[PDB]
């Protein structure tokens, strides 16, 4: 199958920017190209046909170039409206394939998180699971190093990961990290602690197991 | 009006079959390509199956390729993709979606609105509902929410005090747990001057197992 890669696979730009998403082919597919843009939730609207057709009802900032295996996509004037995933698609031959899909995203300035952690309830301690949540709220950009301690001891393999789209208010991230133990492993340690690391900035918010 | 709507969705254990509809409207049907569109949860857009408009030609994915099968009915205006033999992997949203052509060329230009496909052997579960208590340790400002944990399948969707509580309100996309259960976080910050006063309860709606859960997040 001939395989569809994107570049990037994600970008933050402005209102009013100027933004180009390439996207290549492994094999010649002369100017069987569609470009869709997809937002959280709805289905894929067809942007582009004919690598530089562009659809009814499209804006004319949307423009479309390229011709075998290279092939770029134009926003000429980002929108507030533009901010979302936007997919290259091949028809030439079958199967049709996709490329991975280019996320456009607001910028805006640094944000630290607010780092908030959770002791699990009492009553999840009952079925026999512990839960501890680690909160980073409202922080830009998304990249974040968070690590768990329990008496020292760094934990790995028990925890996962959320992160949330950007915030229709200050466009920044929030992220969850969930600590995942037996009420056994739970009650035998003191201090849990949740340490976020950004920039040049640590901070660790911690309970005590009792208090 | 061009319409497009999908459905036959839900959970079917691994090795089963399933059967998805797509009733057309709104433009002459025996005149235009069809095919199915998928998309796993978190990851992109992977082109499914496709038809002809005189359903003489069909055309499948590699993964699908002897398990699915697409068809079409000219005189009830309804697209059909019969999957056997369902693998997790298939585990996706999927959509029917038309091309401005007798075949499926220059790309898909009306889509469905998607219906969930959740192949796993986990039985339908509605969530616990646990607590994330704030104490306040963090200035003018309190953070609390709930912990919906181990529902099966997705979707769950999470309202603070039954809708009129929206600013500051974050609810984190589902993970799958190696129970095969899916687990949640919904939060919001608040004035912590208003813990004594105003009650937060978290509404979580699990529309497949018919369950809704009412849970008020008390200081600790
Ligand atoms: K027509
Ligand atoms: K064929």
């Amino acid at each position: 199958a001939i395989q569809m890669t994107q570049s990037p696979s994600s970008l933050s730009a402005s209102v009013g920017d100027r933004v180009t998403i390439t996207c290549r082919a492994s094999q010649g597919i002369s100017s069987d190209l569609a470009w869709y843009q997809q937002k959280p939730g709805k289905a894929p609207k067809l942007l582009i046909y004919d690598a530089s057709s562009l659809q009814s009802g499209v804006p004319s900032r949307f423009s479309g170039s390229g011709s075998g295996t290279d092939f770029t996509l134009t926003i000429s004037s980002l929108q507030p409206e533009d901010f979302a995933t936007y997919y290259c698609q091949q028809y030439w031959w079958y199967p049709f394939t996709f490329g991975q899909g280019t996320k456009v995203e607001i910028k805006r300035t640094v944000a630290a998180p607010s780092v908030f952690i959770f002791p699990p309830s009492d009553e999840q301690l009952k079925s026999g699971t512990a839960s501890v949540v680690c909160l980073l709220n409202n922080f830009y950009p998304r990249e974040a190093k968070v690590q768990w301690k329990v008496d020292n001891a760094l934990q790995s393999g028990n925890s996962q990961e959320s992160v949330t789209e950007q915030d229709s208010k200050d466009s920044t991230y929030s992220l969850s990290s969930t600590l995942t133990l037996s009420k056994a492993d739970y009650e035998k340690h003191k201090v849990y602690a949740c340490e976020v690391t950004q920039g040049t900035t640590s901070v660790t918010k911690s309970f005590n197991r009792g208090e | 009006q061009v319409q497009l709507v999908e459905s036959g969705g839900g959970v079917v254990q691994p090795g089963r079959s399933l059967r998805l509809s797509c009733a057309a409207s709104g433009f002459t049907f025996t005149s235009y390509g069809m095919s199915w569109v998928r998309q796993a949860p978190g990851k992109g857009l992977e082109w499914v199956a496709g038809i002809s408009y005189d359903a003489s030609d069909t055309e499948y994915a590699d993964s699908v390729k002897g398990r699915f099968t697409i068809s079409r009915d000219n005189s009830k205006n309804t697209l059909y993709l019969q999957m056997n033999s369902l693998r997790a992997e298939d585990t996706a949203v999927y959509y029917c979606a038309r091309s401005p052509d007798y075949i499926i060329d220059y790309g898909f230009d009306y889509w469905g609105r998607g219906t969930l496909v959740t192949v796993s052997s986990a039985s339908t579960k509605g969530p616990s509902v646990f607590p994330l208590a704030p104490s306040s340790t963090s200035g003018g400002t309190a953070a609390l929410g709930c912990l919906v944990k181990d529902y099966f399948p997705e979707p769950v969707t999470v309202s603070w005090n039954s809708g009129a509580l929206t600013s500051g309100v974050h609810t984190f996309p589902a993970v799958l747990q190696s129970s095969g259960l899916y687990s949640l976080s919904s939060v919001v910050t608040v004035p912590s001057s208003s813990l004594g006063t105003q009650t937060y309860i978290c509404n979580v709606n699990h529309k497949p197992s018919n369950t809704k859960v009412d849970k008020r997040v008390e200081p600790k």
